[PDB]
RNA sequence: AUCCCGUGUGAAUCAGCAAGGACCACCUUGCAAGGCUAAAUACUCCUGGGUGACCGAUAGCGAAGUAGUACCGUGAGGGA
RNA sequence: GUGAAACUAAGUGGAGGUCCGAACCGACUGAUGUUGAAGAAUCAGCGGAUGAGUUGUGGUUAGGGGUGAAAUGCCACUCG
RNA sequence: AGUAACGCAAACAUUGGUGAGAAUCCAAUGCCCCGAAAACCUAAGGGUUCCUCCGCAAGGUUCGUCCACGGAGGGUGAGUCAGGGCCUAAGAUCAGGCCGAAAGGCGUAGUCGAUGGACAACAGGUGAAUAUUCCUGUACUACCCCUUGUUGGUCCCGAGGGACGGAGGAGGCUAGGUUAGCCGAAAGAUGGUUAUCGGUUCAAGGACGCAAGGUGACCCUGUUUUUCAGGGUAAGAAGGGGUAGAGAAAAUGCCUCGAGCCAAUGUUCGAGUACCAGGCGCUACGGCGCUGAAGUAACCGAUGCCAUACUCCCAGGAAAAGCUCGAACGACCUUCAACAAAAGGGUACCUGUACCCGAAACCGACACAGGUAGGUAGGUAGAGAAUACCUAGGGGCGCGAGACAACUCUCUCUAAGGAACUCGGCAAAAUAGCCCCGUAACUUCGGGAGAAGGGGUGCCCCCUCGGGGGUCGAAGUGACCAGGCCCGGGCGACUGUUUACCAAAAACACAGGUCUCCGCAAAGUCGUAAGACCAUGUAUGGGGGCUGACGCCUGCC
RNA sequence: CUAUAACGGUCCUAAGGUAGCGAAAUUCCUUGUCGGGUAAGUUCCGACCCGCACGAAAGGCGUAACGAUCUGGGCACUGUC
């Protein structure tokens, strides 16, 4: 299940280091920081190499995400990471390419997959490699395709259109287990690199728009507030206009 | 566990002329102003926290 | 009004075009959308002469001697 | 122990924001100090001490800003 | 006002000496203090404070013949130590490139950047002031030089390697230490005594080597599985070879050969006419010349070494160069040219190097009761790097001398009482280690808990491997060291964080809960923009709001 | 029977405070009243409810462990007296 190999050629140590901070050096993204150091493990999502039989040596844990990742060979030599498929066991053989029978860790477009299959790791333009369901126990089931658009209902129950010609896996992502943990002290929050958070309400005025009443603060601020000043609860922020509105159709609930 | 006053530490040399040497005032536009207004003044001594590369006050 | 710029429209060639403090007629004056040009005027880190109902070491330049020095400041800077 | 399992001493094992306690980090009470030995200390006690730990060297973020386990705190004895 | 003070309560004393002058300068003899430093060394910093001679205006909290002060004159020696001539991290700059009134902003290759990777030296001697640097010994890197052997080498490129966490304990060892043995000296005016005092040291490096250590699959039988014994299986370990696919090396697949391997340490050379207790002689009485005995063994034993060796855990633990391997592609060079080797001789780039560095030299305006990374870690008692007393080494605090009032402060003790004190048991006193017995309500079943409470404890013999007997004392963990505890309630679950310098909490955080936004050219944040973060992530994820473990719940508008 | 009000009438609102707690870090009058602890108790504990002006994620009510927390009492101990 877990027991660490030496380093394949897939894992490096180059990466950004200040986490949340951008050029201007700048705390953009807040509460990141402190933690564990981590190697990069360089996944394959878009698993474009055609034709060739794969063999899925053994299973490995990743820091970066909640999912397991599979080293698998080939007859080739050549060595990848994919994400873990629910219920793939060593030993077992995947393969990628157009005319391919449908098992866990196949990848194949969406002009092949027999409605109803449950789907991970999609792509949404071609080549661009795989981008929905791509985490722990996520999965998205194909419902219809229709033209040159087929449709899915995302792990958010969001439906919507994408190309027919974009690959994707089938099977489920493994790991489902993860959210079962309960991290159980303020340290095992710190050991991921997540800081302590302040409440609005406490903060002083200049910091915060729920700022300090004299005792104990309800928030006079007849709506619930950013940071920055915008309502908190329900405004929707999806960008009025864009391209991706007419592929979209159901919105998640 | 140590005084306010003590804001002056033993610092190396060589990290304060990465920061107050010569040829960091030179490269800004303003570190530039800076050494023009120094020589109007006309000042023995440019830029105070300098140091050798190699030499008798080298930090290594 | 005259003048010059963003966005959009967009002329007329001397039987024209512009200006004469909205605008129109008449008359007068002028020729935009290519350039370049000396002097009379401004100034003192200074150079050479000259004068001073200007100072004379707490004054006159911060500085009549190591003076932007000693010293202070992480530094910009302060400064006898 | 039943056919599966549960249940229970035993040994082994060595988990823990575990315990007691020096270094180290702090700063709870008291006394002294108050033209101090010291622009925040000494003395006796006190808290943490494998962790959300301590620290070195080299870096980063800069004032309509930064950083903040949030005190208007801190940003060179200066900070609404 | 000739008043307060003279910077810790480590402590001085005397005899000589120098000198115009000595509580303070030098030496001797005592005494006292530090000894996980108040010792020795190194990073940073300082900058000549280092050493010698001269001086005593100013400085020095007194003095001064003295000095970190003033005047002169000196002093720092490296192929191997530390950086540079090597490599990259965070970060910085950034050709071209994108953006921007200007200045500039973003950013790719490149190039910088050690706190890390790589890379070769130790012992003894000299020594007014330097020493892994100079001397004498053995070493070791990198080049060059010749012989021999081959014909292509060199860079660019393909690869392997470099290359990595925490916690735990068990080994196997050294470093140190202690006691013997050997050697040399010993009479230290006392009742006895040699039971005493000293010595017993040696490095890098080179050759050898490895078990009672650690690793080397399974199956049957036994030793507790283990250390083992017999058999068998056929790669079954470090380690090598071959083959296959577009396929050189590599990776990958199939085949084969190997029972040993690993590395601290150890033996031997280095290494003795080295070093050294004493012995002899000189004394400018400071130091010097001369000859040198023994130089082994046992038991304790690391926080150091093997060692990134193991086992376990989740929070999953740098890059690049040197290094090893190698065909095609590209560039360049080519014969006594280049490369490959074991010897031999040769050859040897800059900069630091003084001194101080738990400090009177750095940081605190002071010769200031303070701050300052790292290294080395002796004795007796002790669990210990705590404490006490000491060694090595270093010190006696840069004002003294008296006297012994009030009073203040740092301390010891106090008859009878025992919280009557006071805002309040504030401060003091009390308790304390170790072994043995015993141990409640309550509970999230982990705790509570060292609960509470009780007993024992020195020194001798005897027995078993704890028990009995004796014996001192008023008192036996006799000093130092070393928990007061119980019964209630509020608040906050908890460890944490916080107002540097008047507030440490009931405030903040927290695990958990819940609402809402966000389909990836995401929402959100910062930018005029380019773009950056978010994220090299993708709804079991990312923003934001409130609440705050666990339990029972969360009503109406 | 004194009393109190389960029950009715009316008024006004978007709707009229349920569970649990309650002189509380909330209680003005107020050292409320009662009980306990003390020779004596404006604090403390338990309970009443007449909540000036509790109350359900600005969470309500419990709660083992924990605290240089706040607060009451007790043994030991003492120049605190
Ligand atoms: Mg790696
Ligand atoms: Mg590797
Ligand atoms: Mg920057
Ligand atoms: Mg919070
Ligand atoms: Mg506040
Ligand atoms: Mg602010
Ligand atoms: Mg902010
Ligand atoms: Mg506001
Ligand atoms: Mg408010
Ligand atoms: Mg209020
Ligand atoms: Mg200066
Ligand atoms: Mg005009
Ligand atoms: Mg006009
Ligand atoms: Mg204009
Ligand atoms: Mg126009
Ligand atoms: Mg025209
Ligand atoms: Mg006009
Ligand atoms: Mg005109
Ligand atoms: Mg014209
Ligand atoms: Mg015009
Ligand atoms: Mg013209
Ligand atoms: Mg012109
Ligand atoms: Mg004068
Ligand atoms: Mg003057
Ligand atoms: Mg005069
Ligand atoms: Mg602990
Ligand atoms: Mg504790
Ligand atoms: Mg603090
Ligand atoms: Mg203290
Ligand atoms: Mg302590
Ligand atoms: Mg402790
Ligand atoms: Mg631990
Ligand atoms: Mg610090
Ligand atoms: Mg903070
Ligand atoms: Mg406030
Ligand atoms: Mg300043
Ligand atoms: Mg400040
Ligand atoms: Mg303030
Ligand atoms: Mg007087
Ligand atoms: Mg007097
Ligand atoms: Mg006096
Ligand atoms: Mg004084
Ligand atoms: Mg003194
Ligand atoms: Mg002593
Ligand atoms: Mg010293
Ligand atoms: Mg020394
Ligand atoms: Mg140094
Ligand atoms: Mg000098
Ligand atoms: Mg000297
Ligand atoms: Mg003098
Ligand atoms: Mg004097
Ligand atoms: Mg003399
Ligand atoms: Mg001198
Ligand atoms: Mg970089
Ligand atoms: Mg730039
Ligand atoms: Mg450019
Ligand atoms: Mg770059
Ligand atoms: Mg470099
Ligand atoms: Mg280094
Ligand atoms: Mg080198
Ligand atoms: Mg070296
Ligand atoms: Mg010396
Ligand atoms: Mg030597
Ligand atoms: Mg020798
Ligand atoms: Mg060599
Ligand atoms: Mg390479
Ligand atoms: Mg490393
Ligand atoms: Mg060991
Ligand atoms: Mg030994
Ligand atoms: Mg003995
Ligand atoms: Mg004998
Ligand atoms: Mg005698
Ligand atoms: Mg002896
Ligand atoms: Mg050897
Ligand atoms: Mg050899
Ligand atoms: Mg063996
Ligand atoms: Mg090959
Ligand atoms: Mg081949
Ligand atoms: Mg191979
Ligand atoms: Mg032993
Ligand atoms: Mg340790
Ligand atoms: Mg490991
Ligand atoms: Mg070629
Ligand atoms: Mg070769
Ligand atoms: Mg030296
Ligand atoms: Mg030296
Ligand atoms: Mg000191
Ligand atoms: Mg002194
Ligand atoms: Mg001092
Ligand atoms: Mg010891
Ligand atoms: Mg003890
Ligand atoms: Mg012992
Ligand atoms: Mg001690
Ligand atoms: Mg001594
Ligand atoms: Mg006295
Ligand atoms: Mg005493
Ligand atoms: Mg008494
Ligand atoms: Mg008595
Ligand atoms: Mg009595
Ligand atoms: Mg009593
Ligand atoms: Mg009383
Ligand atoms: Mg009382
Ligand atoms: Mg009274
Ligand atoms: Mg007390
Ligand atoms: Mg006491
Ligand atoms: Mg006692
Ligand atoms: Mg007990
Ligand atoms: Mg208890
Ligand atoms: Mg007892
Ligand atoms: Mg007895
Ligand atoms: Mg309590
Ligand atoms: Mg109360
Ligand atoms: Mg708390
Ligand atoms: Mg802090
Ligand atoms: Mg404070
Ligand atoms: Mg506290
Ligand atoms: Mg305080
Ligand atoms: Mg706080
Ligand atoms: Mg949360
Ligand atoms: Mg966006
Ligand atoms: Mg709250
Ligand atoms: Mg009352
Ligand atoms: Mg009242
Ligand atoms: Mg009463
Ligand atoms: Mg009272
Ligand atoms: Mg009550
Ligand atoms: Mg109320
Ligand atoms: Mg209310
Ligand atoms: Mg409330
Ligand atoms: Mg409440
Ligand atoms: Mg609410
Ligand atoms: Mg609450
Ligand atoms: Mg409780
Ligand atoms: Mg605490």
């Amino acid at each position: 299940q877990v027991k660490s190999n030496p380093r394949n050629n897939l894992i490096s140590g180059q990466r950004r280091c200040g986490k949340g901070r951008n050029a201007r050096g700048i705390i953009t993204a807040r509460h990141r920081g402190g933690g564990h150091k981590r190697l990069y493990r360089k996944i394959d999502f878009r698993r474009n190499e055609k034709d060739i039989y794969g063999k899925i040596v053994t299973i490995e844990y990743d820091p970066n995400r909640n999912a397991y990742i599979c080293l698998i060979h080939y007859g080739d030599g050549e060595k990848r990471y994919i994400l873990h498929p629910r219920g793939a066991i060593i030993g077992d053989t995947i393969v990628s390419g157009t005319e391919v029978p449908i098992k866990m860790g196949n990848a194949l477009p969406l002009t092949d997959m027999p409605l109803g299959t449950a789907i991970h790791n999609i792509e949404i333009t071609l080549g661009r490699g795989g981008q929905l369901a791509r985490a722990a126990g996520a999965v998205a089931k194909l419902i219809a395709k229709e033209g040159k658009s087929a449709t899915l209902k995302l792990p958010s129950g969001e439906v919507r259109l994408i190309s027919k010609n974009c690959s994707a896996t089938v099977g489920q992502v493994g790991n489902v287990g993860v959210n079962q943990k309960r991290l159980g002290r303020a340290g095992s929050k710190r050991w991921l690199g997540k800081r302590p958070v302040v409440r609005g309400v406490v903060m002083n005025p200049v910091d915060h728009p729920h700022g300090g009443g004299e005792g104990r603060a309800p928030i006079g601020r007849k709506s619930p507030t950013t940071p920055w000043g915008y309502p908190a609860l329900g405004r929707r922020s999806r960008k009025r206009n864009k391209y991706s509105d007419n592929f979209i159709i159901r919105r998640r609930s | 566990k140590a005084a306010l006053c003590l804001t002056k530490r033993s610092r190396s040399r060589k990290s304060l002329a990465r920061t107050h040497g010569f040829r960091l005032r030179m490269s800004t536009t303003s570190g530039r102003a800076l050494l023009k207004r120094r020589r109007a003044k006309g000042r023995k001594i440019l830029c105070t926290k300098t140091n050798p590369s190699s030499g008798k006050r080298a930090s290594p």
